[PDB]
């Protein structure tokens, strides 16, 4: 069968500015080439078919190029709105395949977290175990550093993480970080607090709580 | 006008048998061939199967030779896929796709289902804990949330006030606890003011465990 390879695979460039997608063929698939994009939780959507033509609707700043083995897809100026992942696939011989994807996301200008500390409560302290949640809202560049502190004591190993997909009309992200302890260990402690570090911020912040 | 609405996901035992449907319409769908695609979580897409218009002529991939049969009831409008002896490897979403060319040479694929995930384990259904995300006891802007807690499988929905919450609202990606349940948090942030004018409720909805939950967040 024949193997789509795409390059790059992650590309992040700001608004306004060019992207080029390309996608080689391991071998001849003439102009048999589609583009697709998918968002997060979505189906792909048919951006260009047979190489070098846009699918009904699609805007014009998406165009197609190539043959043979080499093709490009182009976005001629990014909007936020086109965060996504965008695929090639091949329809000149069974079985039709994709490629793996290029990744591109939006870059936009630095944003600090809005930190927010919530404790647990006591709908779930009736039940042994305690989640402390800590949110980051609404910030880029993607790359945060949050430690948990309880007492002052650093905590290690008893936290998870969650980052949003980049927000579709601003660009930045949100990240969820929860603690887990058992309610005795929660119970046996008084001061909980969640220490961000972020390119938006001149210093780390920390948001904190008093059990009680 | 053209829409692919697709049925039949969820949990299923390795080792076991699923079937999955696509009602179509906007279009003639005897017309089109029609093709089912998956894509495994985190992963990319694979072309699963195809199926001409009328139609008498089928195409699967290697990997699902023998035991995946894809099949149409052009009376009804509709497509299946009815998939036995399951692995965790089929574990994906799996969408509906119509061919934007018509007779059945290869396709490129002009419309899509919206996908629906099966999940192929052995683990039991469990429905979810929901708690209130609320502080201490702050700014002009205040961040509400629940905590979706301990649930399998994927995945759960939240909305806020029924729907007619969404500026704001931030759900986030579920994560495999160690106990192998899945936990979220949603969260809004709102103004401080409509916290003592508005009510806030958030709505889960896990359908594999037919649980639906409504949890008023209030300032504790």
């Amino acid at each position: 069968e024949i193997v789509l390879t795409q390059s790059p695979a992650t590309l992040s460039l700001s608004p306004g500015e060019r992207a080029t997608l390309s996608c080689r063929a391991s071998q001849s698939v003439s102009s048999y080439l589609a583009w697709y994009q998918q968002k997060p939780g979505q189906a792909p959507r048919l951006l260009i078919y047979d190489a070098s033509n846009r699918a009904t609707g699609i805007p014009a700043r998406f165009s197609g190029s190539g043959s043979g083995t080499d093709f490009t897809l182009t976005i001629s100026s990014l909007e936020p709105e086109d965060f996504a992942v965008y695929y090639c696939q091949q329809r000149s011989n069974w079985p039709p395949t994709f490629g793996q994807g290029t990744k591109v996301e939006i870059k936009r200008t630095v944003a600090a977290p809005s930190v927010f500390i919530f404790p647990p409560s006591d709908e779930q302290l009736k039940s042994g175990t305690a989640s402390v949640v800590c949110l980051l809202n609404n910030f880029y560049p993607r790359e945060a550093k949050v430690q948990w502190k309880v007492d002052n004591a650093l905590q290690s190993g008893n936290s998870q993480e969650s980052v949003t997909e980049q927000d579709s009309k601003d660009s930045t992200y949100s990240l969820s970080s929860t603690l887990t302890l058992s309610k005795a260990d929660y119970e046996k402690h008084k001061v909980y607090a969640c220490e961000v570090t972020h390119q938006g911020l001149s210093s780390p912040v920390t948001k904190s709580f008093n059990r009680g | 006008e053209v829409q692919l609405l697709e049925s039949g996901g969820g949990l299923v035992q390795p080792g076991g048998s699923l079937r999955l449907s696509c009602a179509v319409s906007g279009f003639t769908f005897n017309s089109f061939a029609m093709s089912w695609v998956r894509q495994a979580p985190g992963k990319g897409l694979e072309w699963v199967s195809a199926i001409s218009g009328s139609g008498g002529g089928t195409y699967y991939a290697d990997s699902v030779k023998g035991r995946f049969t894809i099949s149409r009831d052009n009376s009804k409008n509709t497509l299946y896929l009815q998939m036995n002896s399951l692995r965790a490897e089929d574990t994906a979403v799996y969408f509906c796709a119509k061919d934007k060319i018509l007779w059945f040479g290869e396709p490129v694929f002009d419309y899509w289902g919206q996908g629906t995930l099966v999940t192929v384990s052995s683990a039991s259904t469990k429905g979810p804990s929901v708690f209130p995300l609320a502080p201490s006891s702050s700014g002009g802007t205040a961040a509400l949330g629940c905590l979706v807690k301990d649930y399998f499988p994927e995945p759960v929905t939240v909305s806020w006030n029924s729907g007619a919450l969404t500026s704001g609202v931030h759900t986030f990606p579920a994560v495999l606890q160690s106990s192998g349940l899945y936990s979220l948090s949603s969260v809004v942030t709102v103004p401080s003011s409509s916290l003592g004018t508005q009510t806030y409720i958030c709505n889960v909805n896990h359908k594999p465990s037919n649980t639906k939950v409504d949890k008023r967040v209030e300032p504790k």
